[PDB]
């Protein structure tokens, strides 16, 4: 099947910026390409079809172009309503249809350092055979943030799951939770557990850490 | 009003089957091809199937062919997706969608007007969760305001909502009154098959001795409610 | 059959040919395309209702289906000989022929 590759996957912009999103087809699809907008919790919305035709009701600041294998979608001057994920869709091989992987458009703002907190396992949870350590990175920007868990200066992977909020309504920052899970037999096998955080807004990586009995 | 209203879905175990429905109104249903499209948790749109205006011609994506069957009943303005041999990878929100006709064309004109011009009207989406897990209420542990959950001006505290199924839970803090500086994170699916999340709030170091903070968790699929208060 | 149903038989069955892994699927799809093409060849497309059967457009319409059926029959003979991928390759030209010879006569009026 034809592969649609959108670029970039993520980009930041401010209200009033001119924004360009590209899609690239693994082979020629003439002009049979459509663009969609999707916000979380809602269905996609058709913006453009036949590569350049504006669906009725879509504001004129959206526009599309391209032929054969290279296509772009342009927003002349952003509005707050336009922060969303955008998908291209090729229909040249109808009735086989394929989508691009999407491009998320986010609000740009100034670098904001994460305020980092760590929480020890509450021992109601201890009495039930497993321990979870949680590290919180509050209200940071940009999204790119590296979190590494040190247990007694020995670092891990394959043992940690993380989650991120969406860009905040008020201040356009992100927050991130990293949860480290162990069987409590191994939880007090060891001694120190550290949450090391790398971020653009921190001069040097920050590690806030606990010890069993902290 | 041109619209598609979906019904069906829910939690279904692997290898079993489910039927999605999509009721259309406000347009000539039997003049348009119809599609199913799905979106797995946190991922992009994936095209699933299409059926011709008449129901005589259809096609399905490689990933569902032989297990999913699109169909329609024009006399009842109904579109169906019959899903058999369900796999955990089929967990998704499923959308039905009407084929768009190019606006220069009032009626069918083969490839000038139909097929190649996207999908203009979408249903509201139906969640399908394929899991062997059983309905279980969460366990709720505090994230106590430490002396390391410190900023010198504002403290952070929260609640760990561990091990529940299925989605969703709801979290409030002291029953609706505290809403500034709240962050409830998206649930993550554990290898266990159950979900878990954390909710946190940042408060002034001032209020750790003058106001109480309780998180109210609610998991309606299990009818379990827990109000667990968070202090040092 | 309705002209739209015949048109859609040529569209949807090309996908069945491209995804096939055995001869039976290819011949079943080619056989439906043949019947759709012969039935549509008997029709009067809506933009040609003012025209005599001896007009260049009507002759052009009817004979474009002759080109298509000839090409369908070449693919079909390969599929009957068990040459699946040769038959699949030969079926790729059907979309080109359909656009170049038939599509324009389906525009409204």
């Amino acid at each position: 099947d034809i592969v649609m590759t959108q670029s970039p996957s993520f980009l930041s912009a401010s209200v009033g910026d001119r924004v360009t999103i590209t899609c690239r087809a693994s082979q020629g699809i003439d002009r049979y390409l459509a663009w969609y907008q999707q916000k979380p919790g809602s269905a996609p919305k058709l913006l453009i079809y036949a590569a350049s035709t504006l669906q009725s009701g879509v504001p004129s600041r959206f526009s599309g172009s391209g032929s054969e294998t290279d296509f772009t979608l342009t927003i002349s001057s952003l509005q707050p309503d336009d922060f969303a994920t955008y998908y291209c869709q090729q229909l040249s091989t109808y009735p086989t249809i394929t989508f691009g992987q999407g491009t998320r458009l986010e609000i740009k703002r100034t670098v904001a350092a994460p305020s980092v907190f760590i929480f020890p396992p509450s021992d109601e949870q201890l009495k039930s055979g497993t321990a979870s350590v949680v590290c919180l990175l509050n209200n940071f920007y940009p999204r790119e943030a590296k979190v590494q868990w040190k247990v007694d200066n020995a670092l891990q992977s394959g043992n940690s799951q993380e989650s991120v909020t969406e860009q905040d309504s008020k201040d356009s920052t992100y927050s991130l939770s990293s949860t480290l899970t162990l069987s409590k037999a191994d939880y007090e096998k060891h001694k120190v557990y550290a949450c090391e955080v790398t971020h653009q807004g921190l001069s040097s990586p920050v590690t806030k850490s606990f010890n069993r009995g902290e | 009003q041109v619209q598609l209203v979906q019904s069906g879905g829910g939690v279904v175990q692997p290898g079993r089957s489910l039927r999605l429905s999509c009721a259309a109104s406000g347009f000539n249903f039997g003049d348009f091809g119809m599609h199913w499209v799905r979106q797995a948790p946190g991922k992009g749109l994936e095209w699933v199937a299409v059926i011709s205006y008449e129901g005589r011609n259809k096609n399905h994506a490689d990933s569902v062919r032989g297990r999913f069957t699109i169909s329609r009943d024009n006399s009842r303005n109904m579109l169906y997706l019959q899903m058999n041999s369900l796999r955990r990878g089929d967990t998704a929100v499923y959308y039905c969608a009407k084929e768009n006709r190019d606006r220069n064309y009032d009626s069918w004109s083969a490839s000038y007007s139909d097929y190649y011009y996207g999908m203009d009207v979408w249903g509201q989406g139906t969640t399908v969760t394929v899991s062997s897990a059983s309905t279980k209420g969460p366990s709720v542990f505090p994230l106590a305001p430490s002396s390391k959950s410190t900023s010198g001006g504002t403290a952070a505290l929260g609640c760990l909502v561990k091990d529940y199924f299925p989605e969703p839970v709801t979290v409030s803090w002291n029953s609706g009154a505290l809403t500034s500086g709240v962050h409830t994170f998206p649930a993550v699916l554990q290898s266990s098959g159950l979900y878990s999340l954390s909710s946190v709030v940042t408060v002034p170091s001032s209020s750790l001795g003058t106001q109480t903070y309780i998180c109210n968790v609610n998991h309606k699929p299990s009818n379990t409610k827990v109000d667990k208060k968070v202090e040092p | 059959a309705d002209l739209r149903s015949n048109w859609e038989d040529l569209l949807f069955n090309l996908a069945q040919i491209e995804k096939a892994d055995n001869a039976a699927q290819v011949k079943d799809a080619l056989t439906k395309m043949r019947a759709a093409a012969l039935d549509a060849q008997k029709a009067t497309p809506p933009k040609l209702e003012d025209k005599s059967p001896d007009s260049p457009e009507m002759k052009d319409f009817r004979h474009g289906f002759d080109i298509l059926v000839g090409q369908i029959d070449d693919a079909l003979k390969l599929a009957n000989e068990g040459k699946v991928k040769e038959a699949q390759a030969a079926a790729e030209q059907l979309k080109t022929t359909r656009k170049a010879y038939i599509a324009k006569y389906l525009a409204k009026f």
